[PDB]
């Protein structure tokens, strides 16, 4: 997403991947995944309330993060 | 002394 | 909570140790190449120096085995690159540079989470004595400056009783004993009969090229 | 042969000087070389290598940071000519114009 | 805008190629110091270089007093020390 | 060239475990093999 959109909103999550998720000992906790879900939802709403290619990659993102949740809840 | 250990090999080490 | 988080990464108990320097470095090489080849200038100049300087610091933390130092280097670099390349500096070239630097940050984090092993000293290509190894070793020697910089860097950071003259004489004996060992192996796996002329093809190939040059 | 006697002497002198210094200032057996010595010698060498690769390029690129000059016309000469004939109109708009 | 450079001799892709070539040459020069330094260990790691200093200084005394027959016989000793690697490990040993 | 590869790899093991007194004594063996051309024809012979 940050390679395509290249904004300043889509910078928060890549930083947090490299410094909170990948450095967490057992597994990235609930709070990481919930933060990512909440942030991506916000950005969708904010950009909606303001181009013709704004919320396509963010739909994929949100749906991928909710897939993970389902696996990390079945095991 | 360091430099008397570095410079002290003989033919007996390379024996059997 | 911040204190607690950090403690964990630095002093846990679930640390199966691994060595991913070889590869962390290959990503850095590939990056270097992208910057240089796709130079299309002060920007390029400064960035080239940056990449070079990160590589030097990386070697230091490997040879001195510090996990706290690697954590700090990661934090700094992640923030810095994500700011410089997304605010200051501004493109397929820069899009790649980023993907390849993202792979570096991932592999680095694996090392800060897993811990350094016990035996970190010893070349990567001098472990197996085949034919691929010989050709890669010899190729690495041809790149101008690599062999020398490795030697001096390893001296400064490893604890030794010898000087630099003597360090570099131990490293030369080893390079040449390796190359002889590789050739001795190939001639045991593929022997040649006693009194058999070298085949014409080999001769005409090698000789031919030289004459043409 | 003269020059081979003179070379043996030069190198035997240099070894003799170094053997002396290491008798006047001995070093204990099994003592790591001090970090300062290492960082000094090594540091310089590393720096030289960077300055034999990057610095040349940098200086050439510094030369390239220059300017261009506004060469405004001194005279703007304009003519209107019908066919082969003498120009109907000629004017030279100089500096003030 | 017109353009008049002062140091415009450093221009062109020929100058880029020149730079590369310089690096290569300097590279080979530096390799010199780090490459075959193991081939001269026999003549540069001598433990006690005192008995050789006496031969070298006696060739010089003989040249002063012009007794040139002994310059030849002392040159023969110096040349047969450097022609037998194992008589240099006897002459250059620490006599303690 | 196998017996020399063992000396070169033992200098490296000692550097790892920081037993620096044996780095000096094993450097002395490597330097006195390369200073006597005839002890290299004994150390580097095919032991068959
Ligand atoms: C078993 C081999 C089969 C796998 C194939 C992958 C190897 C790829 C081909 C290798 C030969 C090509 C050399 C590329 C770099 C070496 C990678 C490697 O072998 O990986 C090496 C890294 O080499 C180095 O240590 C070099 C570090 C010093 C250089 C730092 C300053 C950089 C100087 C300028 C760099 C700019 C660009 C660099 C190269 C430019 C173009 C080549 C592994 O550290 P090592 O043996 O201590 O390890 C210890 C135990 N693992
Ligand atoms: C000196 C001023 C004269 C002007 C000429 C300018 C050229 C100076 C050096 C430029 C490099 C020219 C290469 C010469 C070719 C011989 C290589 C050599 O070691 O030749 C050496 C010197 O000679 C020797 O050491 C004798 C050993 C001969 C070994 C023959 C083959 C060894 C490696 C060849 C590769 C074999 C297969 C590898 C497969 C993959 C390789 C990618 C010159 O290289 P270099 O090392 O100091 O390279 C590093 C910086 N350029």
């Amino acid at each position: 997403n940050h390679m395509v959109t290249a904004s300043a909103g889509s910078l928060v999550l890549p930083v947090l991947v490299f410094l909170w998720a990948m450095l967490s000992i057992p597994r990235p906790s609930k709070r990481f995944w919930m933060t990512a879900i909440v942030f991506t939802e916000i950005a969708v709403v904010v950009k909606y309330l303001f181009t013709d290619g704004y919320i396509k990659y963010d739909l994929v993102q949100l749906m991928a993060l909710f897939f993970h949740r389902s696996q990390l809840l079945c095991y | 002394d360091h430099a008397t250990v570095i410079h002290s090999g003989d033919y007996f080490l390379f024996e059997s | 909570p911040l204190r607690r988080f950090f403690h964990d990464i630095l002093h846990t108990k679930y640390r199966a140790a691994t060595d991913v320097y070889a590869l962390m470095f290959l990503a850095d090489v590939v990056d270097f190449i992208i910057i240089i080849f796709g130079f299309w200038p002060e920007a390029f100049l400064v960035m080239l120096l940056i990449q070079f300087s990160t590589m030097v610091v990386d070697r230091a933390l490997y040879l001195r085995k510090t996990v706290l130092g690697k954590l700090a280097f990661q934090v700094a670099l992640v923030l810095a690159i994500h700011l410089w390349m997304f605010f200051i500096l501004p493109n397929v070239v820069a899009q790649l540079w980023y993907f390849v630097k993202c792979i570096y940050f991932a592999l680095s984090a694996y090392q800060i989470r897993c811990g350094y092993p016990t035996r970190i000293l010893g070349n990567f290509l001098t472990k197996k004595y085949n034919h691929l190894n010989l050709f890669l070793f010899q190729g690495f020697r041809l790149v101008p400056f690599l062999v020398e910089l490795r030697a001096v860097m390893d001296w400064v950071w490893t604890d030794t009783t010898l000087s630099l003259s003597s360090w570099m004489c131990v490293e030369d004996i080893y390079a040449n004993i390796f190359i002889i060992k590789c050739s001795r192996e190939t001639e045991k796996k593929y022997p040649q009969p006693k009194g058999q002329k070298k085949k014409k093809i080999v001769k005409y190939g090698m000789g031919g090229l030289i004459i043409l040059f | 042969s003269w020059m081979c006697v003179e070379d043996i002497y030069a190198n035997i002198f240099i070894i003799k000087c170094s053997r002396e210094t290491e008798k006047k200032y001995p070093q204990p057996k099994g003592q790591k070389k001090k970090k300062i010595v290492k960082y000094g010698m090594g540091g310089l060498i590393i720096l030289f290598l960077i300055a034999i690769i990057w610095f040349p390029l940098l200086f050439m690129s510094l030369v390239r940071s220059v300017v261009g000059v506004v060469n405004q016309p001194i005279d703007v000469t304009v003519t209107l000519k019908l066919g082969g004939y003498e120009p109907l109109f000629t004017m030279s708009a100089q500096q003030p114009s | 805008k017109v353009s008049p450079p002062s140091l415009g001799f450093l221009a062109g892709y020929g100058i880029m190629g020149l730079y590369v070539s310089i690096v290569l040459v300097i590279g080979k020069f530096v390799r010199g110091f780090f490459s075959e330094i193991s081939h001269s260990i026999m003549f540069e790691e001598l433990p006690c270089v005192d008995r050789i200093l006496k031969l070298c200084q006696d060739i010089f005394l003989v040249r002063e007093t012009r007794e040139l027959e002994l310059e030849e016989e002392l040159y023969a000793k110096l040349i047969f020390l450097y022609r037998s690697p194992e008589t240099m490990i006897k002459w250059t040993r620490e006599k303690e």
